[PDB]
């Protein structure tokens, strides 16, 4: 492991790509204080180059031309399997947010969704659990795919190994 | 002013078991002009199992 005591350990890319196994009570966070445009995107990967294995994708309710049927809603993507709405906290762009994704018992991935409104900040955070529908296996990747997210972080709880030095991966060289 | 630059703590999880411990989580709001946002986004403290 990385450290005596959990921690959650920054990683200096553009994706969390787990080497291993995502072992219980370890987890992989995405943070952001809101995006630009467009909608927001979180996406787990596997291999076989990689391909999808599942996507959380969120409309904003602020944006102009966003499809009423869609607007402040959150829609889970299975692979394609299908598309299913979810019940999520994050509404809008200018919302801060957080994906807390982890295994419960070693099979299925879930992950804990946190939205807080950046003109009522002191209110604190929203939170709903969304099973992914997927089950774990090795090398799951962790990203976000969105225009201009805002203060981007990425962590590794200190019992996983992600990849830090790969510059396609956008890894600070 | 002097704004936090990090957002406020989410809510305590339920306690793992039987580890006994519990952890809540916070995230950046911006990183200072001079070096970057050094408030602490993940806690853990134990709790009863």
């Amino acid at each position: 492991s990385n450290a005596t005591f959990l921690e959650l350990v920054e990683v200096p890319c553009n994706s969390v790509h787990v080497q291993g196994v995502m072992t219980p009570n370890q987890m992989v966070k995405v943070t952001g204080a809101g995006w630009d445009n467009g909608v927001l995107e979180f996406y787990v990967t596997r291999p076989t180059s990689r391909s999808h294995l599942a996507s959380i994708m969120c409309y904003s309710k602020d944006i102009d031309g966003v499809p009423s049927d869609k607007a402040g809603k959150c829609f889970l993507k299975r692979f394609e399997i299908d598309e299913k709405e979810v019940s999520l906290p994050i509404k809008s762009h200018n919302d801060a947010f957080m994906f807390v994704c982890s295994s419960n018992d070693g099979s299925a991935l879930q992950c804990d969704v946190f939205a807080l409104d950046n003109t009522n900040s002191n209110d604190g955070w929203k939170v709903n659990t969304v099973d992914l529908g997927v089950s774990v296996s090795p090398d799951l990747a962790f990203g976000l795919t969105a225009d201009g997210v805002k203060v981007k972080k990425l962590y590794a709880s200190s019992g996983l190994t992600a990849i830090n030095d790969d510059p396609s991966l956008g890894c600070k060289a | 002013a002097g704004a936090s630059c990090t957002y406020v703590w989410s809510d305590w999880n339920k306690c793992v078991c039987p580890m006994g411990y519990q952890a809540r989580h916070a995230a950046v709001k911006f990183d200072y002009r001079n070096k970057p946002c050094d408030l602490p986004t993940f806690e853990t403290k134990a709790c009863s199992c």
